[PDB]
């Protein structure tokens, strides 16, 4: 004993798979337990369900993509199925849970008739014509092709299917609330593209003090001071704020004395005329992720204008 | 060779179900435990040590929780839940904790009944929601009676609030420190404006609260100590900007063939730091401060003309000192006016505790006042500062919310009550639930009792019956270690606290029992 | 402060205990009432074990913390005292434990608990007798009937019962046995039960006499007897020793010859008293010599070696045999005598699963009866024995007490509320014990129903109500009742039903529960010591 | 149910103690420091 | 740390599938291996010998495995062929399949209980089935059976030499009746003894009538021919043998010594006079001989051997109709070694064999197998093993089955016929069981090789007429065929223990939920 022989030693280490065994076993496995990975996912009766990454971070979770994002699934086919509806979440959101549900019971019966005999290309075939005739027979149930673009109430209404099924607790604010967002959002940049939505999360003040603005927020410090006035004169520069340093080294050079005290002088005395001409704009913020010039603000406090980091 | 293939990562851990679920709930219980002491006029605080070797003492579980580092993943959501209250509200966070895993507690038999977890937490969404409307409809406003001074009752719910950390011996003393000093956080209302002063020995009931702001911090130059350290009526410079002979400016090489150029030169550049020292004397200040480093021989000139300044200073003392005496900090030297310029009643500087503070108050308009914090012990300075935050905060929104409610478990035990009752309405497995949520919801005193170490059961059976009709805000004493009128006996407390605590407790249980397994990657 | 191991008390190994209890109950929740779940354990090396009984599965589970061997030993004495509620007993232990720890875990006073408990025993067990259901007035077959079949739910075997409970009840009354001049003991264990793979248990045979795992020694001995000349010998049949030191000395060879003549002819000639006597029926337990093979041949008789003890004294005690440990006489001569024999209808070795058996048939002198088992695997068989082992037991009972309970958890469902309201009536703290007893005493139809995997609660809540109504409108004869099921997941009449218990079994079962929580809740602190 | 699960990392060296005992061992310590300085 | 320390234990439905999944491998690895088609499979044991045999149960008797349901599937196996000896082909095939349908009401969250409750109302049918679709035959008539055997011998490799073993099985089975038990004979296989010897063919395998002894005369002068001999089976040894009781001489004058050395000559001279006084012409015994005495023996040119084995001796005995003796002075004349019609000992090559033939009504017989190497002749056996067995089992009962799948589709609609009047849930695994039957002749397919979808559909649909039964699947052309003219007829007992069996193993993997290791004890 304690020696087979191999007619191909064409590996140096690897896993070959051959003979259909997989395809017809190890295949369908691996798919059915994604099956039973995602089976609760979806449902308003369907729990959360939570996992932390490789990176011990923590993940409480109902969405499949979201949660199957955080398995580093090492079977091929595994993954297929899960950047399958991974795209399919790219694609259209909520689903996921379903597309592998139909993945697992596409398959599960398949191996059967695999199993029983039926040809894996006649399986394709079958498989593909009658999906295609599904298609035909889609559109045919459409009832209550909902239209009212602006309205709130219709699309409450609407969005809470999909509020409900991954949040079966809260969907009276939650609907609103989007559907308070939704209706702020016209067609601008072109029939409310979903980057146009910003969410800012706050800890505390449980869900139901949760708020929508018809603005924008930032969670940063300030300068100066803090107001508001009704007409807000706002600078934007993505220049940071101070004096327009050469990029190429321009290291300033003397050769008397009285350049010093002209020099440190003068520089003021223009940044407080650039901030002047901007004053006398009436904008009473200016803004800039940039570095931030300190006298600047020093005159910026002295025309009191608000400041953005 | 080949082999069966793996699905997920070697050693990917996962456990799933009601032993699953149940383990959770066993770690919630233990996460209490650790803290089931804590919170209590009679309560409890402990002492963690880090790997560093850094001893750290609290009485506010979300600190200590802060310090009991959860590797479980559940528990950390109630470690969540902590900083949440605490960003929120304050103290009872404490409770907070026992408010889960008792509500966890209950339901855990039920648990064991293959209950959906969405039932148990729909009657959650319920009862929290109903239990909440009843903390509105049954709160305490005092606006529209007559017996109340604004702050009385912001000095009432300290006085209840201080009266569970360390200084419980003390809260008579502080309440009106605070009370007074938040009267002067108007109407920015944050903390960052009002400092406070964690200064070392003298005992605590020596610690000072001054309607100005002092320095902890200095730094020795040359003459620093030279100089007149008595200022009566002086007027105060911000400088942002450093003194000192182009220690750090702009870089720039300078090129000079005559020495005399040479040499008129280096005169320029003392003259530029004598220029500002003019500008600095012609004003006719008197004290100068600076984020920056000071040249030495300017305090010399300082001190020669017997003004005082200060460099390197905390810009948010300074921006303290500025929101102090009103004077607006400076970068330029030269566009100064008097306008920005400080005033303070009187400027002082003394040694306290061997350190070298530096002092001025008395300035009629100044929202922002610094709590001077003697006590002799390191771990009391940060441990009397958190009981310190958690008073500022608290009166904080009590400003903002004239909103009371009697403290002593009273409140709790009339929800029961009323949860009690309402629970006879609602038929079938709500209807379990309704109890256990009332049931979970008692606790809060037993523990009290039991860290009074009191028998809670003739208590309780004297609480539920004496809260069956004849008053409201009967509750326990500790000291007669009975019933009483808590508010009568003035415990009161902002409705938000346990408003936000239970309604962070129902999710968190929502939270919780909403898992069936877990996932673990190495 | 000793060395090798340290100490905790208070809470911290009182919570830990509980959390071993605990574990243990959940080892064992899915193997109980109609719907339980049987359990299997690899050993080590694939010598597995699939059983449904936690007193095997105890026995067979290694135990380190003290309290849950204290439970494992505990099923075991119920096994040795009852045989099932191994499918209740120790669930009960564990969650009556759960339960009182949690008033203690609060402030409760212990021995307050204790006392309370104590009560609520003994309250329990006199209204017990006051619920009591009486087999006499009922037909004694039927009942053995439906409480085997009851106790052959939860069991591999349950669907065939009815073939089975028939089997078995035949069996007890065939091992009818009379005690001390007064009682008519049936005794367990002494009915002979052997497992054989193969066939299906519609197969398996019960034999109306006894059956043995043994074989003929002898090729050529004949094979089937269809006489009652039978016997059994302690006595070895070999070339007779000296059998303590006794040294051969010749100083004369010419009788060595006769000295070696007669070290066998004594067992001949022993041979041959037997036989003269006719005995066609023979064992011994001792070893049997060829040269005994060959004579009996000769007389085509029959012999076994190597029987096992009690099977033999079985034997004797079944056809009227008398075991001889010898062949003796009052007078000093060893003599043997006919009315030594035993006897029975016909003997026959049988090849079962192509290995001979040997079957003996209706012996005259005292009914026996054995029972042959066909299965699968040998998995199957040995543990279906132990479940007919426990068969045997209940039915033992139900001949042992002339009475009965109905099964399917009626019980805690009266006692409960009746505890309950009973409460009210001490007035003391205890009464809380007392209901947290009532409480956690409500564990089985949970179980049950978490077993049976639907919504226990209102099962629960129903049984609650009809049993709360049950204790209103006194006028119960047409108000008491008394049932439930599951595989309906709706009440009933276990009663109606034959759902019947014994009422040791529950008796016992409780005061033992009430005994180990009480052992374990009076303890407060552990302490470690390693060895040496 | 009884299993390992883990909660706060190097828990077997997570040692603590508790209430009386740990009390009464500040006092032994804290005699030691008055002892060792009432000379 | 509390319950075990390092004994791992699981529960439910991953327990459920696990136990589901093994089985599915467990029944997979062999399917190749049924039918007149099949496959043949050769194994390494351990140590290093080769096994090469089609006999699915030393496949798995050759199987070692950690999961404990395939070790219980392992003798599930070896079970029904001790039992039976084949089916083996099969019934586990059957078993895992019909769980592997079982699984598929375990998502349907149905407690598998009554899945259960349903199994055993399922085989009641079915055995009810069969029962109703047996047939039974005469027993006496060989060539039926001869075509039984090879009906059910046409599935192993010595299928090319079908007629030699059908014989050859048939003749050692008649020749096995012990009557003593009235007309309760019963027959025995052990006293079949089966002797393998490489070198030859198979041709020249054959029913010896009598015994074969792989030893040899003792003493060249004793004859290694005779007709008609006079056979002894002395039990006990043939020399002198200890004096029991730790015996001890003192002898103190000079002939003593002499003297008694005479006597042991005289104690064994003695037994042989004994020996010769009923005139025996052939000695036997599982003991050793004096040759001294063997010069007696010699001397009275009666031929001997020592030494032989206790079962052989038995059937030796079983041969001669002569009983075994331990003692020569009681010896007996009725078990005179008569009923030897001829005397031998040849040479095989490099073996002397002893030769016993032509027994007037012989009862004992071993089968001489003379082939190629031992490997290829212990497969042979083991085909033998099943041959012969079937053949008593239909000694045992005359009534027959068609196998071919042709029953398996009669109960699959039978119980159809059944499933549709059982209306309940309990009727959903009541078809499925019937749907698990399906596979059998399908499995057929692939050992052939056809269109197995469309084939089982129109068996099926052929089996859907009542007037047809005897409609199964041929094994090489894999079609549809009639089971009379084909004549692969099978017992009936053979089929009721495959199910009886099959559905045992259901339930037993079924109530499982749990597994526990570390046992240590």
């Amino acid at each position: 004993p304690k020696a087979p022989g191999f007619a191909q030693m064409l590996k140096e280490g690897a896993k070959h798979f051959s003979g259909l065994e997989e395809a017809v076993y190890r295949n369908i496995q691996a798919c059915k337990e994604l099956a039973q990975t995602t089976r609760t996912a979806y449902g308003p009766n369907g729990m959360n369900k939570m996992v932390i990454n490789h990176l011990e971070k923590l993940f409480v979770t109902n969405d499949a993509a979201t949660i199957l994002r955080e398995l580093e699934v090492q079977h091929p086919a595994a993954k297929m199925i899960v950047m399958a509806s991974h795209m399919q979440e790219q694609e259209v959101g909520d689903g996921t849970n379903f597309v592998l549900v139909f993945a697992g019971a596409l398959l599960e019966l398949a191996e059967e008739l695999l199993r029983i005999g039926l040809s894996v290309s006649e399986v394709i075939e079958g498989y593909e014509i009658a999906c295609r005739k599904a298609h035909e027979i889609l559109p045919n149930l459409v009832c209550c092709s909902a239209k009212n673009l602006r309205d709130i109430d219709e699309v409450s209404s609407l969005l809470r299917t999909s509020i409900m099924s991954k949040q079966y607790g809260n969907e009276v604010f939650l609907a609103k609330l989007i559907a308070q967002a939704c209706v702020s959002i016209f067609p601008d940049s072109g029939h409310f593209n979903v980057d146009n939505i910003r969410v800012c999360k706050i800890l505390g003040s449980g869900i139901s003090s949760s708020s929508v603005l018809h603005g924008m927020v930032f969670k940063k410090e300030t300068e100066g001071d803090v107001t508001s006035v009704k007409d807000a004169k706002i600078a934007v520069y993505s220049c940071p704020f101070d004096g327009m340093i050469t990029e190429t080294k321009g290291t300033v050079l003397i050769k008397t004395a009285e350049e010093l005290m002209n020099f440190s002088k003068g520089e003021e005395n223009l940044m407080d005329a650039q901030v002047k001409a901007i004053a006398d704009t009436g904008a009473n913020v200016v803004v800039t992720g940039g570095k931030v010039a300190d006298m600047a603000l020093h005159y910026a406090n002295k025309y009191n204008i608000m400041l953005v980091r | 060779m080949p082999t069966p293939v793996i699905l997920l990562k070697e050693g990917t851990d996962s456990s799933q179900g009601i032993p699953q679920l149940v383990s959770n709930i066993s770690a919630c219980q233990v996460i209490a435990e650790a803290v089931r002491t804590t919170l209590g006029p009679r309560g409890m605080d402990k002492l963690i040590v880090d790997g560093r070797g850094k001893a750290t003492i609290s009485n506010d579980g979300a600190t200590i929780l802060k310090l009991l580092d959860v590797v479980h993943p559940a528990a950390k959501t109630l470690v969540d839940i902590a900083k949440s209250q605490d960003a929120e509200v304050g103290d009872g966070t404490t409770s907070v904790t026992l408010l889960a895993a008792e509500f966890l507690k209950q339901v855990k038999p039920y648990v064991e009944e293959g209950l959906h977890p969405q039932i148990i937490i729909r009657a959650f969404r319920t009862a929290t929601q109903l239990a909440v409307n009843k903390i509105k409809e049954i709160a305490v406003t005092v606006k529209k009676a007559d017996k109340v001074e604004q702050r009385k009752l912001l000095e009432k719910c300290a006085m209840t609030a201080l009266s569970s950390k360390l200084i419980s011996q003390q809260k008579a003393f502080f309440a009106k420190m605070v009370v007074d000093a938040v009267m002067m956080l108007d109407d920015l209302l944050q903390l960052k404006m009002i400092g406070i002063k964690k200064v070392q020995g003298g005992a605590l009931e020596d610690s000072q609260l001054v309607a100005g702001v002092a320095f902890k911090k200095t730094f020795s130059y040359a003459g620093f100590e030279m100089q007149p350290k008595k200022y009566h009526n002086p007027k105060i410079a911000l400088l942002n900007v450093e003194l000192e002979l182009k220690a750090e400016k702009d870089n720039a090489e300078i090129r000079v063939h005559t020495v005399e150029d040479y040499q008129a030169i280096v005169d320029a550049e003392w003259n530029i730091l004598y220029d500002k020292l003019e500008k600095i004397h012609h004003s006719g200040a008197k004290v100068v401060l600076s984020k920056l480093p000071i040249g030495d021989v300017a305090t010399q000139y300082f001190a020669d003309r017997d003004m005082f300044c200060a460099g390197r200073v905390p810009e948010e003392d300074l921006k303290r000192t500025m929101m102090a005496c009103g004077g607006s900090i400076q970068t330029s030297v030269n566009a100064l006016s008097a306008d920005v310029l400080g005033r303070c009643q009187v400027f002082e500087e003394t040694q306290i505790g061997g350190e070298r503070y530096n002092f001025f108050t008395g300035c009629p308009k100044a929202k922002t006042c610094t709590f001077i914090l003697r006590g002799g012990a390191e771990q009391f300075m940060e441990e009397t500062e958190r009981s310190l935050h958690d008073a500022i905060m608290i009166v904080r929104r009590a400003i903002k919310n004239d909103s009371v409610v009697a403290g002593g478990g009273a409140i709790e035990m009339e929800l029961s009550k009323y949860l009690r009752d309402y629970s006879r309405t609602i038929p079938g497995k709500q209807q379990l639930l309704i109890g256990a949520y009332a049931k979970a919801l008692e606790i809060i005193p037993r523990q009290l009792c039991d860290n009074a170490g009191f028998d809670a059961t003739n208590i309780l059976n004297k609480l539920r019956a004496r809260h069956a009709q004849g008053g409201t805000w009967y509750g326990v004493d500790i000291n007669n270690e009975d019933i009483a009128d808590n508010f009568e006996a003035f415990v009161w407390e902002p409705a938000m606290v346990r408003i936000n605590a239970l309604t962070a407790a129902s999710e968190a249980a929502c939270l919780i029992v909403s898992v069936d397994e877990t996932i673990k990657n190495p | 402060l000793s060395v090798f191991g340290d100490r905790s008390t208070g809470e911290t190994i009182r919570s830990q205990n509980v959390m071993a209890a605990a574990s243990i109950a959940n080892i064992v929740k899915s193997s109980l009432g109609p719907v339980g779940l049987d359990k299997m354990l690899v050993d080590d090396i694939g010598d597995v074990t699939i059983t449904n009984d936690g007193a095997t599965i105890l026995k067979l589970l290694e135990v380190e913390h003290p309290a849950a061997k204290v439970l494992c030993e505990l099923a075991d004495l119920q096994d040795k005292e009852v045989g099932d509620g191994t499918t209740s007993v120790v669930i009960i232990a564990a969650e009556l434990l759960k339960n009182a720890d949690e008033l203690v875990k609060q402030k409760i006073h212990p021995t307050s608990v204790i006392s309370g408990y104590r009560l609520a025993c003994k309250e329990a067990v006199r209204y017990i007798n006051e619920n009591l259901i009486v087999n006499t007035d009922e037909l004694g077959r039927d009942c053995l009937i439906n409480a085997a079949k009851t106790s052959m739910s939860s069991k591999i075997i349950g669907i065939n019962g009815d073939f089975f409970a028939n089997m078995v009840v035949d069996a007890v009354l065939a091992i009818k046995y009379t005690d001390i001049r007064g009682q008519p003991r049936y005794p367990v264990n002494s009915v002979n039960i052997l497992k054989a793979h193969g066939r299906s248990q519609m197969e398996s045979m019960l034999i109306s006499g006894y059956a043995l795992n043994c074989v003929v020694g002898s090729q050529g001995m004949p094979k089937r007897i269809v006489n009652a000349k039978i016997a059994c010998l302690d006595f070895s049949l070999q070339k007779t020793k000296m059998k303590l030191g006794v040294q051969v000395v010749i100083t004369d060879p010419e009788k060595l010859d006769q000295i070696r003549q007669r070290e066998s002819d004594i067992t001949k000639e022993r041979i041959q008293k037997i036989l003269a006597t006719g005995a066609n029926v023979i064992l011994t337990t001792g070893g049997i010599d060829d040269m005994c093979l060959k004579y009996f041949v000769e007389a085509g008789a029959m012999a076994v070696r190597r029987v096992l003890k009690r099977d033999l004294k079985r034997i004797a005690k079944a056809s009227g045999a008398t075991i001889l440990s010898t062949l003796a006489n009052l007078e000093g001569e060893e003599t043997f005598e006919a009315a030594m024999l035993g006897q029975a209808e016909e003997v026959v070795q049988e090849r079962i699963c192509d290995d001979e058996l040997i079957l003996i048939k209706n012996t005259k002198a005292r009914t026996s009866a054995s029972i042959i088992l066909r299965g699968a695997n040998d998995f199957m068989c040995d543990e279906m024995e132990r479940s007919l082992h426990d068969a045997l037991c209940v039915v033992k009972r139900v001949l042992e007490s002339k009475s009965v309970v109905p099964g399917g958890g009626a019980v805690e469902a009266a006692l409960s509320i009746y505890l309950e309201n009973y409460a009210t009536s001490m007035g003391s703290r205890e009464q809380l014990a007392i209901a947290e007893f009532a409480r956690s005493l409500l564990v089985i139809p949970n179980t049950l129903a978490v077993n049976a995997a639907q919504d226990s609660t209102d099962l629960v809540a129903k049984l609650r109500a009809f049993h709360n109504e049950a204790q209103v409108n006194p006028e119960r004869k047409n108000l008491k009742w008394i049932g439930l099921d599951l595989s309906n997941g709706k009440p009933r009449d276990n009663k109606q039903a034959g759902v019947f218990e014994p009422t040791i079994v529950k008796v016992k079962s409780l005061k033992f529960a009430t005994e180990a929580a009480i052992t374990i809740l009076r303890i407060d602190d552990l302490i470690k010591l390693h060895p040496e | 149910y009884g299993r390992p699960f883990l909660i706060i990392k190097d828990q077997d060296r997570k040692s603590r103690l508790m209430g009386l005992e740990a009390l009464k061992s500040h006092i032994m310590a804290a005699k030691a420091v008055a002892n060792t300085m009432r000379t | 740390l509390v319950l075990s320390q390092n004994t791992k234990r699981e529960s439910g439905r991953k327990v459920q599938s696990g136990n589901i999944n093994a089985a599915k491998t467990i029944a997979d690895i062999i399917r190749t291996c049924l039918g007149p088609k099949s496959m043949m499979k050769m194994l390494l044991d351990p140590m290093g010998g080769i096994v090469m045999t089609n006999d699915g149960n030393a496949i798995l008797r050759e199987i070692q495995v950690q999961h404990p349901a395939a070790k219980s599937m392992i003798e599930i196996s070896r079970t029904q062929d001790e039992e039976v000896g084949d089916g083996t082909t099969s019934v586990i095939i059957l078993a895992g399949e019909m769980l592997s349908v079982a699984e598929h009401f375990l998502e349907q969250q149905m407690h598998p209980t009554v899945v259960i409750s349903a199994y055993r109302k399922a085989l009641d049918d079915m055995i009810s089935t069969l029962k109703k679709i047996s047939i039974p035959v005469d027993i006496s008539d060989s060539d039926m059976m001869l075509n039984i055997i090879n009906s059910s011998i046409t599935t192993k490799a010595i299928s090319r030499w079908s007629s030699l073993a059908c014989n050859i099985a048939l003749d050692a089975v008649k020749m096995v009746q012990f009557e003593e038990n009235g007309r309760k004979e019963i027959d025995i296989k052990k006293y079949a003894r089966v002797e393998k010897i490489p070198g030859g063919i198979i041709e020249d395998s054959c029913v010896l009538r009598g015994v074969m002894i792989n030893k040899d005369v003792t003493h060249p002068r004793m004859r290694r021919y005779i007709k008609n001999p006079r056979i002894v089976l002395l039990d006990s040894s043939l020399e002198y043998k200890k004096g029991e009781s730790q015996t001890d001489i003192e002898i103190t004058r000079e002939e003593d010594f002499t003297r008694i050395l005479q006597m042991e000559e005289e104690y064994i001279q003695q037994l042989c006079e004994d020996i010769i006084q009923l005139k025996p012409d052939v000695v036997i015994t599982e003991k050793g001989i004096s040759d001294l005495a063997q010069h007696y023996l010699m001397r009275a040119n009666i031929t001997a051997i020592r030494r032989v084995r206790k079962t052989d001796n038995n059937r030796i005995a079983r041969a001669c109709g002569a009983r075994i003796v331990s003692r020569p002075e009681e010896l007996r004349e009725d078990d005179v070694g008569t009923g030897a019609g001829l005397l031998e000992i040849k040479k095989i090559g490099d073996e002397y064999f002893t030769f016993i033939t032509d027994c007037k009504d012989p009862k004992a017989c071993t089968i001489l197998l003379r082939g190629a190497s031992k490997e290829i002749l212990s497969e042979v056996e083991r085909n033998l093993q099943d041959a012969m067995q079937v053949c008593r089992n239909v000694l045992l009962d005359p009534q027959l089955v068609p196998g071919g799948g042709a029953s398996e589709m009669a109960v699959a609609h039978a119980l159809t016929e059944k499933s549709k009047a059982m209306t309940g849930v309990e009727q959903w695994p009541y078809r499925a069981v019937a749907q698990a039957l399906e596979v059998i002749p399908r499995t057929l397919i692939q050992n052939c090789g056809a269109s197995t979808i469309r084939l089982l559909t129109s068996l099926r649909a052929k089996h859907t007429q009542e007037n047809c039964e005897t409609w199964g699947v041929n094994g090489e052309t894999g079609t549809l065929v009639d089971m009379k003219e084909l004549g692969i007829w099978e017992p009936l007992a053979v089929k009721l223990q495959t199910y009886k069996t099959a559905v045992e193993t259901a339930v037993l993997l079924l109530r499982i939920d749990d597994i526990v290791s570390g046992h240590k004890k």
